[PDB]
């Protein structure tokens, strides 16, 4: 699984558990829409 | 591209604005 | 390029977003 | 050693405590990502 689809709108809080559960090596890293990596 | 990270991009209210994917 | 500096590029919550690197 | 990926995702203070332990005279600056250098 490479993608969330379903945690548009959800909060920071509700997307790393649910990321975790998935994928329990993930590095969530946070940032503001629009900003460059 | 990092298979292990997942960038999340929140919006305002720090709500998840994009599709999150693995990268 | 500065062989002692090393930038940390960090996200919102002030985690290591990008790989750290001498430069 | 000029690269440390087993630090993505871990906070400032985990950084660079690995980083001056690797390398004493590191400069250590902290940015937001997107910044243009």
């Amino acid at each position: 699984k490479t993608e969330w689809p379903e945690l548009v709108g959800k909060s920071v809080e509700e997307a790393k558990k649910v990321i975790l559960q998935d994928k329990p090596e993930a590095q969530i890293i946070v940032l503001p829409v629009g900003t460059i990596v | 591209y990092r298979i292990d990270r997942v960038r999340l991009f929140v919006d305002k209210l720090d709500n998840i604005a994009q599709v999150p994917r693995v990268g």
